[PDB]
């Protein structure tokens, strides 16, 4: 009662205490300090490869670490992995459940991650002594939907469901090593850190947490979107991470000092975001949505300076690799596409 | 994993053979496989290669037209016909597998071959040497020579470097010339350019003494060197 | 009775989330850019690689 | 009248053609030219599906815009009343293409009402889903069958002398049993036995059902109905006149040919409907369907 | 075949027997009835599965060579915007209503009563933007208690509106109106409404004709026809 009223006065006035030492510590914008520089000229990508031979909706696609090799998943229930030099098919896995939502490719090259829609997390190895392709681990003890799973290492693996919880797995013993809690709604995509100590989370709820895996505890949190969290991604160095919502915008947030650095929307596109990368240099953003095509921004100076207009249905997922060569682009009209 | 060959024995001069091996603990339907002969005391030469699918088939030019490769994928049984045998048919056949894609290592598994008596262009590759006397401890090396580029544009180099311990079947030590098979320590190291190669050891141990052979896998025919020995 | 219990869990992470060290935020712009320019010539996508070395074509 | 080409046969030349069927031939060209034009850059351009009976329509509509091309030489033909003035070569294209790129409109006119069938009364098939590179064979099949039988009009010479001028004709009065004159009536007889009974079992399947009441699937009955009636108003009215032509020859013998003078005139206005169809053919199946 | 190598032209090979495989287990998905399953908890769904007996929950039965699969998501207790657009391509919804709810009212909030939200269910998934061209079929449970719970108590409880007779025929045919009454696409959507209640082999004849009947109305689009 009284107890109730006091502490929820407490927390507010704490609210607004973290509001006014974020505000006080900010002085100039992206766009001011980069007002200086030289804008990119249009890029123009084509379509150099089309891979081909899904027969539903590409739900999720991760590149290989040695930038030839990546790996996708659709709901005709299968997970296939390509060679994009030559357009080759290597291996093709069938799956026990067929609405799968993520799946992920090792550092090492040895094993993929699947999973979605059945609480599930299943872990395949692929460098075996018989030929195939088995299952090797199979992490249960979510109680709603996995929404994205990355490989830490070999041997540990974090995920995210829709129970409103991430968990981290050591896939040896086969039971979470650490939960984190704290998000009131579904949450929707994470993304690791460079050096793997930290990783960002973004959720329904319209927030976004970070996570220190060693002591297991939320570090900071994010606001500012007003819909759902659909995509996120880090910057190569480390220190920044790009969001994009369900509004028809994307954010970028700064980690050491806790705010907002500059938001990539126009008054034309009105539909949400599917998917966010970077390049090499962290130059391009890339963003992918539901008008049926793809977007290239400056990641610097916050105007468009590419369009990757190639598809037939929605934008579902997108990738850079790790040279920074080429980019891959999967649709809900079940093809993938690599551009140069 | 294993395949077990049969079929051998000795044979009438004109006569036909028949010789099977049964796959047990793999995807047998998912792996081209290869014969290979060896005469005694020499070298070994290949045969016949049939993909996965029983799609494609290559055959040796000094049997050409007069073998014949099938396979029974269900069962897990590959066979060679001998539709005719002669004088110079003389050897042991050993069944090797492979697996063509992104990244593979043909050549894995060997097999353990069966022994064959009969009553009584393409590319050079040669092993100079005959034998070696060394001591262990000291870092030892072998050399094979080739008759023109082995470097493919697309970057490979498809020489194949492996191993017959005395009275051992073969196993594979460095594929494609950079690379080292499973199973195998790090003292072997494999170098070259070009068309001239050697294979290396750093740290000799007693596990090491046997017979090499290099092996070119550019095109058909598949081309081997004499045999390199090695002496304790 | 577990609001007393869940608002001591948020007053706790209220604490200990305003007791951070932070910095401005043109510096970790300045350092946004020096990233893009000591990297500009290493990406393909930014400066076209030359037809004689992309593998795609 | 009595010529002889190879054969005993009369042929007649009035002051009639020249006055009906230049204008019949302007209005079913103009028209038609236009309709399988629209029709078909629509089918290359604009349609992004390609489903497997858009690759039986679009045969259909690349079966007709060759015999429309065609027309212009014929109506130079009939207003010099009949005097080729256009070479030996091109009376044997322009006779070729008439007569194959009629024979094969007709049977991708049937091979959708069997589509039809197969996709109402017989739900849940196999034959439903095929998909559309396995259609293309049968398309090349049946352009194939088609062209297997017309061939023999391209290893003849035509152009012949008719006294003063030169006729290129087909069709002819002759008293010697041929190939042509069975494939005039075999391409009617049998595609009618089909259509009708598949657009009876549509309608009826669609009706015991109790289906006929949703406003979109009362007006897919008319639509069965209606192109099985251009069909016998096209087709039929030619087909009588061959078989009043042929009562003609087995009652007499080929001695008086005058007898003919007015049932040959009749017949070739009642071929020009046979290219009616080619021009209201792209109405009742592509925009009106 | 001239640029590339030889072990580069065994690796085509394998891609194209993955191709086939990838092309042959496609003929098989497309050949089957895909149904989605619906309720409010206690509203006969389990029994309307027990008489069709052979995360998200999956079911598989036969009736005169054709294969149904239905998909059963009532445990799944997240958001359903997230999820919703997964079953975008199914044959048709069932709906099972239980209509000896009249007389209980909701446990959450006591004051409205359970056949309310279950009119809030399927007026929210009858016009969602992901089945705007699906069929809906609704099973009306429980129907044998409704005729002893209308006798001694009306239906003027949930029902002020309704001057009637509290008589079992005219009542359940109020009922069943004022179900379909809620579809507002009307050209484009059928709703098939059947009385269940312990019977036997009815509803999987309902469920075939009603399919039957859909697949029908969509090969007839297909061609360009419908
Ligand atoms: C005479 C004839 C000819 C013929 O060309 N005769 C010459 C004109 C010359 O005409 C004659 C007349 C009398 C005597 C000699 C020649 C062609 N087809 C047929 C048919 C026929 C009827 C139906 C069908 C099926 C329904 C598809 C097939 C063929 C039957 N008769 N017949
Ligand atoms: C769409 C699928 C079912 C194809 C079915 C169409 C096939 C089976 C049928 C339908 C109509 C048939 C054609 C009808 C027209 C003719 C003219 C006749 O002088 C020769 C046979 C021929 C050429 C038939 C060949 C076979 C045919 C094309």
């Amino acid at each position: 009662g009284s107890e109730l009223d006091q502490l929820r006065q407490e927390a507010e006035q704490l609210k607004n205490q973290i509001r006014d030492a974020r505000k006080a510590c900010a002085d100039a914008t992206l766009s001011q300090i980069t007002n200086n520089i030289d804008p990119v000229g249009r890029i123009q990508m084509r379509t150099r490869r089309t891979l081909r031979g899904h027969l539903a909706k590409i739900y999720a696609m991760h590149w290989g670490t040695d930038s030839r090799l990546l790996v996708s998943a659709s709901q005709d229930g299968k997970l296939i992995i390509w060679d994009s030099y030559t357009t080759n098919k290597v291996h093709a896995i069938p799956l026990r459940s067929s609405w799968v939502m993520t799946c992920a490719y090792a550092p090492s090259g040895n094993y993929v991650a699947c999973g979605g829609l059945d609480n599930i997390c299943s872990i395949y190895n692929l460098k075996t002594r018989e030929g195939n392709v088995r299952v090797s681990r199979e992490l249960a003890g979510h109680t709603g939907y996995l929404s994205c799973c990355r490989f830490l290492d070999d041997n540990q693996i974090v995920t995210s469901s829709g129970d409103t919880t991430c968990a981290l797995w050591d896939i040896e013993t086969g039971q979470q090593t650490t939960t984190f809690t704290g998000h009131t709604g579904d949450v929707m995509s994470l993304s690791l850190a460079p050096d793997t100590r930290l990783f960002v989370s973004g959720a329904c709820d319209a927030s976004a947490k970070l996570w220190d895996v060693r002591e297991g505890m939320c570090r900071q949190t994010f606001t500012g979107h007003e819909s759902d969290i659909n995509a996120i991604c880090f910057f190569p160095n480390g220190n920044a991470f790009a969001t994009g919502s369900d509004d028809a915008t994307c954010r970028l947030f700064d980690l050491r000092a806790d705010q907002e650095l500059m938001t990539y929307s126009h008054d034309n596109i009105i539909c949400g975001i599917t998917s966010v990368s970077f390049s090499k240099s962290g130059r391009l953003l890339l963003a992918g949505y539901d008008d049926f095509n793809c977007n290239v921004w400056d990641a610097l100076k916050a105007d468009r300076a590419g369009v990757l207009a190639g598809h037939d249905n929605r934008v579902s997922c997108l990738g850079v690799t790790d040279d920074g060569m080429a980019v891959a682009t999967g649709s809900w009209d079940s093809f993938l596409k690599i551009w140069n | 994993v294993q395949l077990v060959e049969s079929g051998g024995g000795l044979v009438q001069p004109g006569g036909s053979r028949k010789l099977s091996c049964s796959a047990s603990g793999f995807a047998f339907s998912s792996f081209g496989m290869h014969w290979v002969r060896q005469a005694p005391e020499k070298g070994l030469e290949w045969v016949a290669y049939i993909s996965s699918g029983s799609g494609t088939i290559y055959y040796a030019d000094t049997v050409k037209g007069r073998f014949t490769i099938s396979r029974d994928d269900p069962k897990n049984t590959l066979f060679l016909q001998m539709t005719s045998l002669r004088s110079e048919d003389t050897a042991m056949y050993y069944c090797v597998r492979s697996i063509y894609y992104y990244g593979s290592s043909p050549f894995d598994f060997w097999g353990q071959g069966t022994t064959l008596t009969v009553s009584s262009s393409d590319i050079v590759m040669t092993q100079a040497t005959s034998s070696v006397p060394v001591t262990p401890g000291e870092s030892v090396s072998i050399s094979c020579r080739s008759s023109k580029s082995l470097l493919h544009s697309n970057g490979n180099t498809y020489l194949y470097w492996f191993l017959q311990r005395p009275g051992q079947s073969p196993q594979l030590l460095i594929y494609r010339m950079s690379n080292l098979a499973s199973g195998v320590p790090d003292r072997f190291s494999g170098s070259g350019s070009g068309t001239a190669f050697t294979l290396t050891i750093s740290r000799l141990e007693a596990e090491d003494v046997g017979v090499y052979y290099c092996m070119q896998h550019l095109e058909y025919p598949l081309t081997f060197g004499a045999g390199t020995k090695l002496e304790l | 009775t577990a609001s007393i219990a869940q608002a001591r869990k948020l007053v706790e992470q209220l604490k200990m989330e305003a007791n951070i060290d932070r910095i401005k935020v043109s510096k970790a712009a300045a350092d946004l850019m020096a990233y893009c320019e000591a990297h500009a010539k290493e990406d393909p996508l930014l400066t076209p690689v030359p037809a004689s070395e992309n593998p795609f074509r | 009248f009595l010529e002889i080409d190879k054969k005993n046969c009369c042929v007649f030349r009035d002051d009639f053609i020249v006055k009906v069927l230049p204008p019949v031939l302007g209005l079913e060209f103009i028209f038609g030219l236009l309709g399988n034009g629209l029709a078909l850059w629509i089918f290359c351009f604009h349609l992004k599906s390609w489903k497997s009976s858009r690759i039986f329509l679009f045969n259909l509509a690349v079966a007709d815009f060759l015999l429309i091309i065609c027309l212009p030489f014929l109506m130079d033909n009939y207003v010099r009343r009949w005097d080729w003035k256009f070479g030996d070569i091109p009376c044997r294209l322009m006779l070729f293409m008439l007569a194959m790129n009629r024979q094969g409109s007709i049977i991708f006119l049937t091979v959708v009402a069997v589509d039809r069938y197969f996709r109402v009364v017989h739900p849940h098939h196999a034959l439903n889903k095929i998909s559309n590179r396995t259609a293309a064979i049968i398309s090349c099949l049946l352009w194939g069958i088609t062209i297997g039988l017309t061939v023999h009009l391209l290893k003849k010479k035509m152009p012949i002398q008719n006294g003063g001028a030169n006729l290129c004709s087909s069709f002819s009065i002759c008293h010697t049993f041929q190939w042509h004159e069975a494939m005039f009536l075999l391409e009617f007889f049998l595609p009618l036995g089909i259509i009708l009974f598949c657009s009876a079992r549509i309608i009826w399947s669609l009706r015991q059902r109790q289906m006929d009441r949703h406003a979109k699937i009362k007006r897919a009955i008319t639509f069965i109905m209606v192109v099985a009636i251009v069909f016998v108003i096209c087709f039929l009215p030619s087909v009588v006149v061959r078989i009043r032509i042929f009562w003609l020859l087995h009652t007499s013998g080929t001695q008086n040919c005058e007898v003919y003078r007015s049932v040959d005139l009749a017949f070739f206005i009642t071929l020009s409907f046979t290219y009616m169809n080619s021009m209201l053919d792209p109405v009742v199946y592509y925009f009106s369907s | 075949g001239c640029t590339l190598s030889a072990e580069d032209k065994a690796a085509v090979e394998r891609s194209k027997m993955i191709d086939r495989n990838l092309r042959e287990d496609g003929e098989k998905a497309a050949r089957e009835v895909k149904l989605l399953l619906l309720g409010a908890g206690e509203s006969g769904k389990n029994t309307i599965v027990k008489q069709m007996k052979i995360g998200i929950v999956e079911t598989h039965f036969t009736f005169k060579d054709l294969h149904f699969k239905m998909f059963d998501v009532g445990a799944q207790r997240s958001e359903r915007k997230k999820w919703i657009h997964c079953f975008e391509g199914v044959t048709a919804i069932i709906f099972c209503v239980a209509l000896s709810d009249y007389d209980l009212v909701l446990a959450e909030d006591e004051e409205m009563n359970r056949m309310h939200a279950s009119m809030k269910l399927f007026d929210s998934i009858c016009n969602n933007k992901w089945f705007t061209d699906t069929s809906i079929i609704l099973f009306l449970n429980k129907k044998d208690l409704f005729e002893e719970k209308i006798k001694k108590s009306p239906l003027t409880i949930c029902y002020p509106e309704y001057a009637g007779s509290n008589t079992y025929e005219e009542a359940a045919a109020y009922i069943q109106c004022q179900f379909e009454d809620l579809n507002k696409r009307k050209d484009t959507k059928e709703i098939y409404t059947h009385f269940t209640c312990s019977t036997d082999t009815k509803n999987v004849q309902f469920v075939f004709d009603a399919v039957t009947d859909v697949i029908i109305k969509n090969n007839l689009k297909d061609c360009g026809l419908f």
